[PDB]
């Protein structure tokens, strides 16, 4: 196997600055067969560059790869709004045609604390015997956040999950939920049910709160 | 023109069969056709190749025992089995285009939508829709427990969009799913416009709209 490593992971830029994006090989790609995919959404990877320079029909000029051996490069001259996603690079001459592990690409903006929310569950799901509380971290930057939950003071572990939103179009934010799940029996054996949210926006943790009632 | 079009989504049980179409219309025996699978949240992994027109093939080592390509003239499509599927084998399966069988070495230019194959001892399952409760004010719903993905939340019928943020599903241990969508609305608003989040769980022919009351 040809493992390909790509670095960086994540590169944070303004639309307009320039990107390189290197994929090392662990031996020769021999003929220099090394393509250059771009992946934004679902959407199914989109070929950028074959034969390690070429680019593939209707890629704008922006897009440059070079390099040989077992060193590559994809360069973006001027970073458009649409270019930022995820790169992956992929030799296709040694079976299996690995591909890298991807950098991801993302819009650099200042930085934004996260507005929390929380969540009591409701008499719906209470009625079913689970309470799902929910912490809101809205509209935030960077991506890098820490979720607390505490029941009474109390640190939670292992009963919580969170996902994150894709960079929005319009402010470049991400937002994150994060649900805390216990069964009905342990929620109504405590009081203060809060969210602990760390961000290098915030000063100081962020705490929200509620008190079953 | 030219299109891939891939057979729709499955669930499976640990330890069944699944076998994937890609129907070639717009040109098969002509190119060479790959397959590349994609686990939610990882990068793509390369599985295979066939050369349509003489059946040659190659399969990734590892995962070569359990994957055949296969592809049949007559009917203008490829198949690719995959045999002993584990949880590990959950991914969405393209199947593509690289260059023709008589040109030189070519990456895929062309990609099919991919078969979202979902291998689970879960059975397929409509969600639960809880509201989350309300100057900005945040409210939601909370789409719990429903097997396999995908759903999709809209509010109001689509008529509210701003401030709308639908998070990627999260697997919970139960093996069912579950999902949150918020908005952001004046609180103003509150008990003067109505909040309805349009659910659609197309795998278990499930539509919930669930009101939202401060």
């Amino acid at each position: 196997e040809i493992v390909l490593t790509q670095s960086p992971g994540t590169l944070s830029l303004s639309p307009g600055a320039r990107a390189t994006l290197s994929c090392r090989a662990s031996q020769t790609v021999r003929g220099n067969y090394l393509a250059w995919f771009q992946q934004k959404r679902g959407q199914p990877p989109r070929l950028l560059i074959y034969l390690a320079s070429n680019r593939a029909t209707g890629i704008p000029d922006r897009f440059s790869g070079s390099g040989s051996g077992t060193d590559f490069t994809l360069t973006i001259s001027r970073l458009e709004p649409e270019d930022f996603a995820v790169y992956y690079c992929q030799q296709y001459v040694n079976t299996p045609e690995t591909f890298g592990q991807g950098t991801r690409v993302e819009i650099k903006r200042t930085v934004a604390a996260p507005s929390v929310f929380i969540f009591p569950p409701s008499d719906e799901q209470l009625k079913s015997g689970t309470a799902s509380v929910v912490c809101l971290l809205n509209n935030f930057y960077p991506r890098e956040a820490k979720v607390q939950w505490k029941v009474d003071n109390a640190l939670q572990s292992g009963n919580s999950q969170e996902s994150v939103t894709e960079q929005d179009s319009k402010d470049s934010t991400y937002s994150l939920s994060s649900t805390l799940t216990l069964s009905k029996a342990d929620y109504e054996k405590h009081k203060v049910y809060a969210c602990e949210v760390t961000h290098q926006g915030l000063s100081s943790p962020v705490t929200k709160s509620f008190n079953r009632g | 023109q030219v299109q891939l079009v891939q057979s729709g989504a499955e669930v499976k049980k640990p330890g069944a069969s699944v076998r994937v179409s890609c129907k070639a219309s717009g040109f098969v025996t002509d190119y060479f056709i790959q397959w590349v699978r994609q686990a939610p949240g990882q990068g793509p992994e390369w599985m295979a190749w066939i050369n349509p027109h003489n059946g040659e093939t190659d399969y990734a080592p590892k995962l070569q025992d359990r994957v055949t390509v296969t592809c049949d003239t007559s009917t203008n499509t490829a198949f690719m089995e995959l045999s002993r599927l584990t949880s590990d084998d959950t991914a969405l399966y393209y199947c593509g285009r690289s260059g023709r069988t008589d040109a030189r070495r070519a990456p895929v230019s062309y990609w099919g939508q991919g078969a979202l194959v979902t291998v689970s001892s879960a059975s397929t399952k409509g969600p639960s829709v809880f509201p989350l409760a309300p100057g900005t004010a945040a409210l939601g719903c909370l789409v719990k427990d429903y097997f396999p993905e995908p759903v999709t939340v809209s509010w109001n019928s689509g008529a509210l969009t701003s401030g709308v943020h639908t998070f990627p599903a999260v697997l919970q241990s139960s093996g069912l799913y579950s999902l949150s969508s918020v908005v952001t609305v004046p609180s103003s608003s509150l008990g003067t416009q109505t909040y309805i989040c349009n659910v659609n769980h197309k795998p278990s022919n499930t539509k919930v709209d669930k009101r939202v009351e401060p």
